[PDB]
């Protein structure tokens, strides 16, 4: 049998993920991919840093999420430190935490529609995506990778503006999602390109430990978005999509309705924000203000020491996970009792979502296999967990 | 079950390259950076290996170096498992001893005497 | 006490004190310590003789579904006289409850793996072999994932230093990309950060 | 809650099949839809002519390093080493010394612009507000041997401009 | 030792296993030398095979040798197939590395006793 | 209905007696275990609790209430595996006492 | 003064200067000099792109590039004013359409026998050839021995190295064979009389320099390069077609980089196994390389497997 | 020794120096006891610090402030 390794080929998509194919003439029936192109030494590296200093290495763990990562870290630290965050701060973590889902669910369709080979829905949506990075630069520090969420809540307040901008932005977005509905849904060939492909629906679709979509849209109703709270996140109203059967085209149609939920939540979140503060007030965790660290005596000693070493975290293990826009996000943060943490093991999606490519692939073509991968939305560097 | 009780001193090898027989470890107590007087940084045995050369990197003057280990300190619990870790991987070492001070006898009131010498002034 | 302090609750602290109690009652063969976390988490310390059946007991029931294997991790702890610590984390689907399984072991002593019990441990179980050398029993395919082909280190333990020994370079001496002993441009200056004076009253050690 | 999408049984009668028969046979689909949504070509191309035109920014945008000083030159840096201890890449290296006047200053001052991961914490750690991430992306030399910035780049680079820097701090220091 | 072994019991299921895969390496050394398109002599490969087995012969304890068996067998998984693209097999030979002195007068002129 | 909600199963076929065999299928195997472990004390408790509400009342939809599983065909799977659970309770012996107590200081966290 | 391991990023004391260093010989020598670590100062003639493949041998700050002609003086003086040792290997084959080609082996080694020597250098080493004799053969082979004596007046102690014919990867002499895909493969010249010379292997060439660069005491005592065992035969030309189974030129092509039906064809068929009283290679040890093992590498033709 | 790395590289060097530029300042005077130094402006520059000026009429540039302060 021919043993071609169609992978390292820089054939668009993402020139990585080099695997083997022991194809039985035309059908595959055996797929054993290799990973480890970026191992980077991540989990060993954090063992020498402090809590505030290690924080951007959670940010660079995806390619896409900037505020959904570091959402799974501060909320994994504030439980250890007996802190609730202040109420103005929680309305921003839901706002940017429900704006990164309008970055994955744009990239999760276009990049899938580029491996397939369509050109024009790649350029028709990233030109609208530019209207959104101006937000990131205006609020935090940079284009994408922002050390913005801290353990002491939000870093700083978003400036004057950004409320007649987001309302200006979000009132003209549903026309753009009505474009791709005409581009892909009512079309037949793309429907014929993906129906009854990847029919994985049994209880081994959950014994493989999958997280969301490539879940509930295939069947079993469950999510971490209204059975487990984060912040002020249950006080808004929305629904969660479910597809019919257990193929890719009934996990594709989650993502059209999923983007039709984030517009509602943003248009529901803006009406409910109170004026208030930014940081936690007790200042053993938050740094004091700049106009304060130049006047009093108490401000500097709880400033100058708070950057030489970090916080004082109590011992005892902990664990949590939140909704990453492609899955769960496990962090088993072992604390020791000093400024420097102990072991920090992460669970990212793709461990389950790509080990189950063995079950999902066989009985099918070779041209099916590239169409499988862009449905799970697998990003490397994120499989470094 | 297949218990097969047997006895051997566990010396494991093959995982490093050559630095088993080359180096010698050191087990000691860190004892009170004496710019201040906090005694929390006692109670834990530590280790540190041999120190080798630090030259000048002739473009900046940085402390570039060989000596690939040079920074490995672990946190031990006591003297008992201090030895048992150095033998389980099996390279040479040398052990210090814990120093605890005098208790000691200090009492105010004897600083004002009728005939003694213990007498303070100029306070 | 005030705002900006996490409001704890007692309802989940009650049932998780209730549920896990009669778990040790109905298998006093493998369970050696159960503890309740002060924020609604549970540990069931298990000697690894019962690595398969206790999972197999939590694999199925009518009062405990627990069929969502989320997290297999591995934590090393030197100065314990049995180093390593395999820790699971599993999820009840129907009940919204988290519970972890802490099973210690040592290096050379193997562990009966969870291959028939769960099929999400296909790539997780191999990872501990590549990173520590903990040889699980009866796995159908043990291989090398997430490391390079020539390492001999199992790096995620503590004796492996920060850099390796294997700083790689190219020469045009013939064609090859050859290995070499490691050479840095900078020390990685190691600080000293542990302040004294014991900020924590509750976790105070036995003073001996 | 729920929603059951793509869950709809067909019509299956006499007349509505003629809507599904004219679709496949004469292609009233795929041209009314996909030949009109492409054209849609008459819109204006939103392209920036980069060597002439430039895009928007923010007043808190990061970039090139620089050092400031007081009115008539004083070296605002006080060498309090705090930017060093929070640099995640340890791109800072400072050796200080008592200068003969008496006040302490610097001797070596380094930013590994290769290693520099741009966490910007140096800008938010100096008490006397010395180092500033200057907003100019002018870069791209030709050697690795050049981007290691010594001190006499940075004071010069902090003095190619100041009115660019001094207006952005003065419009943003009230927030932080 | 209150610990169960891996494969062997005591030294005799062990020492027949290290002899076993030696033949699998021995027919492999002429097999790969024309496959990976590298150019040395084939007897050097057979010398380096027995170089590796003989060096670790100072073991008087089971399940460590058995631990090296799992290490020794996993080497063949990449080896019989093509998973080491012309570099990892060349990594066995410290070829372009400068020679260590290993002599006392020779160490003394160069180095702060490395 | 023709789809059972949870995709991957089929309504196959009859409620109210496919269950009623399988509860009683367990209870006969339940008597085989020597009674010193409390495994019998709770498992026979909930099956008699279940089968009393199972046998035998209309409708299918009413049997969903007061029996907290998924749909009724999936409630088979709630006890399908439980039959496979209790028969292996004879094979290994959890009613035996504790074995291999840890060496007296291991589950102490701060090193 | 030296420091630590000389694996990479060391100092090792020495500061050399290698001219030419764009051909087959001068590149491969420096690729050892950036391994032990030193200030290698290589000035190139007129080629910014043709040194691009050279740079990833010296780590960082170890190499440096300058421009020089050679008929100018200070460009050969400004660079060499801070060094310790200096070798030279400059020269080539056939006369240029613009140059003079005689004094290039006379005044150009003299142009760096200028104030260069006076500046304070030591262990200056030039290259020779084993066959460069004062006899009336050839136009290129002789007029190389003229530089061996008329420039030997300057630098009274040098240890000028004398190599034999070399074989490596991309030389001219061994690649003169098997680049002869033609309507006839003729040897030189249909006779097995004098073939062959001593093909020393290229690792032995670069190893002889680095032992001599702090030997010590190797100045004036000139050295010769032993070849393989032992003379060689006519079989070499048959050895080519048996196992082979029968850089700044221009934008399209160079008009004249020929096979040169001139005194090129005789400069190799003039063997001259010269005097064995030179020490010259085994004493500058250790160099011992056969031919039969390194022949698989350089030859590359259409079969590639069998 | 190091003088070869910049040949044809012109040695881009600083021009002004703050080694001595304090000394050209009109050294301030008050005739009081203790003075604030929020120099460079409020909420920027060096923090507030109080100096005794009784003894060879000076303060000592406060370290932080840098400007020569006296009476
Ligand atoms: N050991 C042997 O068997 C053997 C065989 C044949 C020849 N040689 C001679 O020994 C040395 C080996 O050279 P090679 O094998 O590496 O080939 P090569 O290409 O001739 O290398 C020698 C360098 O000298 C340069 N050069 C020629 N004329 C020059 C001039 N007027 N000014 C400055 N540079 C000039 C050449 O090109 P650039 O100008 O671009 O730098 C070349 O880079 C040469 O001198 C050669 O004549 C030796
Ligand atoms: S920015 Fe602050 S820490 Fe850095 S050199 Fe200046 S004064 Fe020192
Ligand atoms: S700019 Fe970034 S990398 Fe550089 S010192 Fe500041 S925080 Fe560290
Ligand atoms: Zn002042």
């Amino acid at each position: 049998n021919l043993t071609l390794n169609f992978g390292p080929q820089h054939p668009a998509a993402h020139g990585v993920l080099r695997l083997v194919m022991e194809l039985s003439g035309e059908m595959v029936r055996k797929c054993d991919p290799h990973i480890g192109l970026l191992h980077r030494g991540t989990e060993k590296l954090i063992e020498y840093k402090t809590y505030l200093q290690a924080l951007p290495y959670f940010d660079r763990l995806d390619y896409v999420s900037m505020m959904c990562n570091e959402q799974a870290y501060s909320l994994a630290v504030e439980k250890l430190l007996n802190i609730q965050p202040p109420p103005r701060a929680q309305w921003i973590r839901v706002l940017f935490g429900e704006i990164t889902r309008l970055l994955n669910h744009i990239m999760a369709v276009t990049t899938h529609a580029l491996d397939i080979g369509a050109m024009t829905p790649f350029f028709w949506m990233f030109e609208e995506r530019e209207k959104m990075f101006e937000f990131y630069e205006r609020v935090s520090g940079a284009r994408m990778h922002a050390a913005y969420v801290r353990p002491g809540g939000v870093h700083q307040d978003l400036p004057l503006g950004l409320m007649d901008d987001i309302y200006e932005f979000s009132k003209n977005f549903s026309l753009r999602i009505d474009e791709l509905e005409e581009m892909l849904t009512n079309n037949r060939i793309w429907r014929n390109r993906t129906v009854d492909i990847g029919i994985v629906t049994a209880e081994d679709a959950l014994n493989y430990g999958f997280s969301g979509v490539m879940l509930r849209g295939s069947g079993i109703q469950w999510d971490l978005r209204k059975t487990q709270p984060y912040d002020v996140y249950d006080q808004v109203e929305f629904d969660v999509p479910i597809g019919s059967r257990g193929d890719c085209y009934d996990r594709y149609l989650c993502r059209v309705e999923e983007m039709r939920q984030s517009i509602r939540i943003i248009s529901q979140c803006l009406n409910k924000m109170p004026p208030g503060e930014i940081k936690v007030d007790d200042a053993k965790v938050s740094p004091p203000k700049r106009a304060e660290m130049k006047t009093s005596m108490e401000s500097l000693i709880h400033h100058f020491k708070l950057y030489t070493e970090g916080y004082q975290v109590p011992p005892g293990a902990t664990y949590t996970a939140i909704e990453a826009p492609k899955g769960e996000f496990g962090v088993y943060l072992v604390s020791d009792g000093s400024s420097r943490p102990y072991r920090c093991k992460i669970k990212a999606p793709g461990f389950a979502h790509l080990a189950g490519l063995d079950k999902m692939s066989k009985g099918h073509m070779l041209a099916d296999v590239v169409a499988i991968i862009g449905t799970q939305d697998i990003v490397f560097g994120e499989v470094d967990r | 079950i297949t218990v097969d009780e047997k006895l051997d001193i566990t010396t494991i090898t093959g995982v490093p390259e050559e630095h088993i027989k080359t180096r010698k470890a050191r087990i000691f107590v860190p004892a009170r950076n004496n710019m201040q007087s906090g005694v929390n940084n006692t109670k834990k045995w530590k280790m540190e290996f041999d120190t080798r050369e630090r030259w000048e990197n002739p473009l900046m003057g940085w402390a570039s170096t060989a000596d690939p280990l040079s920074n490995l300190v672990l946190t031990f619990s006591t003297k008992e498992d201090a030895v048992a870790f150095a033998e389980k991987n099996g390279w040479s070492y040398d052990v210090e001893e814990r120093k605890v001070p005098k208790p000691k006898s200090k009492s105010y009131g004897a600083n004002f005497s009728w005939n003694k010498r213990t007498r303070v002034s100029t306070k | 006490t005030r705002p900006t302090v996490r409001p704890r609750n007692d309802v989940a602290h009650k049932q998780l004190s209730a549920f896990g109690e009669y778990v040790a009652e109905i298998l006093p063969k493998y369970v050696q310590q159960v503890q309740v976390s002060c924020f609604n988490e549970l540990e069931i310390c298990i000697h690894p003789d019962g690595v398969i059946p206790v999972l197999t007991f939590l694999r199925d029931h009518s009062n405990a579904q627990f069929k969502s294997l989320a997290d297999l991790t591995a934590v090393d702890i030197p100065t314990r006289q049995n180093r390593f610590e395999i820790v699971y984390n599993l999820l009840s689907l129907r009940f919204n409850s988290r519970i972890r399984v802490k099973t210690y072991t040592d290096e050379l002593t193997p562990i009966e793996s969870s291959v028939p019990v769960y099929k999400a441990a296909n790539w997780y179980e191999r990872e501990i072999w590549d990173m520590f050398g903990v040889f699980f029993a009866n796995h159908p395919d043990l291989r090398r994932i997430l490391t390079d082909y020539g390492f001999e280190g199992h790096p995620f333990r503590k004796d492996f230093p920060l850099s390796g020994y294997v700083e790689l370079r190219y020469d045009d001496e013939v064609k090859r990309v050859v290995a070499e002993p490691v050479e840095l441009a900078q020390e990685f200056r190691k600080f000293d950060l542990n302040s004294p004076w014991e900020a924590f009253p509750a976790y105070r050690q036995p003073p001996e | 809650t729920y929603k059951y999408v793509n869950l709809r049984e067909p019509s299956m009668d006499m007349k509505s099949v003629t809507d599904r028969a004219a679709q496949t046979l004469l292609w009233t689909e795929l041209i009314r839809g996909l030949g009109m949504t492409l054209s849609y070509l008459f819109r204006e191309p939103a392209t920036i002519n980069y060597p002439f035109e430039k895009g928007p920014l923010s007043p808190r945008f990061r970039g090139e390093h620089a050092l400031r000083r007081y009115p008539s030159g004083e070296e605002r840096c006080i060498a309090c080493k705090l930017c060093e201890a929070v640099c995640p890449a340890q791109a800072i290296t400072i050796e200080a010394e008592p200068r003969a006047d008496g006040s302490r200053r610097t001797t070596r001052y380094d930013i590994d612009m290769t290693k520099c991961i741009y966490c910007g914490f140096c800008q938010e750690a100096c008490p006397v507000d010395a180092i500033v991430e200057g907003p100019n992306f002018e870069f791209s030399t030709e050697t690795h041997e050049e981007l290691l910035y010594n001190k006499e780049k940075l004071l010069n680079n902090g003095d190619k401009w100041e009115a660019e820097i001094a207006a952005n701090i003065q419009a943003d220091y009230l927030y932080r | 030792t209150s610990v169960k072994p891996i494969f062997s019991r005591d030294m005799n299921e062990a020492k027949r296993r290290v002899r076993e895969l030696y033949r699998a390496w021995y027919r492999e050394v002429p097999n790969t030398v024309h496959l990976f398109q590298l150019d040395i002599s084939v007897k050097q490969g057979r010398d380096k095979v027995r170089e590796m087995f003989k060096k670790n012969a100072h073991i008087t304890d089971p399940r460590v040798v058995d631990l090296l068996v799992i290490k020794g067998k996993m080497e063949l998984e990449e080896t019989i197939k093509v998973w080491k693209q012309r570099t990892h097999v060349m990594r066995f030979f410290h070829e372009t590395e400068a020679p260590r002195p290993k002599d006392f007068l020779s160490k003394f002129y160069v180095g702060h006793d490395p | 209905k023709k789809t059972t909600g949870l995709v991957g199963l089929a309504v196959c076929e009859t409620p109210h007696e496919r269950l009623k065999i399988l509860y009683t299928k367990i209870l006969d195997v339940l008597g085989h275990i020597p009674k010193n472990a409390a495994y019998r004390k709770y498992t026979e408790q909930i099956t008699n609790e279940k089968l009393s509400m199972v046998k035998a009342e209309p409708d299918v939809k009413k049997l969903e209430e007061r029996l907290q599983g998924g749909q009724i065909e999936e409630v088979i799977l709630q006890a399908e595996n439980e039959l496979s659970l209790a028969r292996k309770m004879i094979q290994w012996k959890p009613w035996e006492p504790l074995v291999e107590e840890p060496p007296a200081s291991q589950w102490k966290w701060p090193i | 003064i030296p420091h630590g391991k000389g694996g990479r990023s060391s100092v090792s004391g020495i500061v050399a200067t290698v001219f030419g260093a764009t051909g087959f010989l001068g590149r491969y020598v420096v690729n050892h000099l950036g391994r032990m670590g030193s200030q290698v100062i290589v000035p190139h003639r007129c080629e910014p792109y043709d040194t691009m493949h050279l740079r990833p041998m010296g780590d960082l700050g170890q190499i440096i590039f300058m421009d020089w002609n050679g008929r100018d003086k200070d460009s050969i003086r400004r660079a060499v004013e801070h060094s310790s040792v200096v070798i030279n290997l400059v020269g080539r084959e056939w006369e240029t359409q613009n140059f003079d080609f005689e004094d290039v082996f006379v005044k150009i080694p003299q142009a760096i026998a200028q104030v260069s020597k006076e500046a304070g250098v030591e262990k200056f080493i030039h290259i020779s050839h084993l066959n460069a004799d004062i006899k009336s053969s050839s136009k290129y082979l002789r007029s190389k021995a003229v530089g061996e004596k008329e420039v030997r007046e300057t630098f009274p102690e040098a240890t000028i190295i004398k190599p034999a014919e070399i074989f490596g990867r991309e030389d001219r002499f061994l690649n003169y064979f098997a680049n002869i895909r033609w309507f006839g493969g003729v040897p030189l010249i249909s006779l097995g009389k004098k073939t062959v010379k001593q093909p020393v292997y290229i690792v032995d060439v670069t190893k002889g320099i680095i032992n001599a660069i702090k030997d010590p005491d190797a100045r004036g005592k000139t050295f010769a390069f032993v070849g393989p065992s032992r003379y060689l035969l006519f079989d070499l030309v048959q050895y080519v077609f048996a196992v082979a189974h029968r850089i700044g030129r221009l934008f399209e092509i160079s008009p004249f980089e020929p096979w040169t039906t001139r005194d090129k064809v005789e400069r190799i068929h003039t063997t001259d196994k010269i005097l064995p009283h030179l020490p010259g290679l085994e004493d500058l040890g250790v160099e011992a390389t056969p031919l039969e093992l390194k022949a698989i590498e350089v030859l590359r033709r259409h079969r590639t497997y069998r | 020794y190091r003088k070869v790395r910049f040949v044809g590289r012109q040695k881009e060097v600083n021009e002004n120096f703050a080694i001595d530029l304090i000394a050209e300042q009109p050294v301030s005077q008050v005739g009081s006891r203790v003075i604030s130094c929020d120099g460079g402006g409020g909420a920027l520059g060096h923090p507030r610090v109080y100096i005794n000026l009784d003894k060879e009429t000076k303060t000592g540039t406060c370290g932080y402030c840098g400007l020569q302060f006296r009476q």
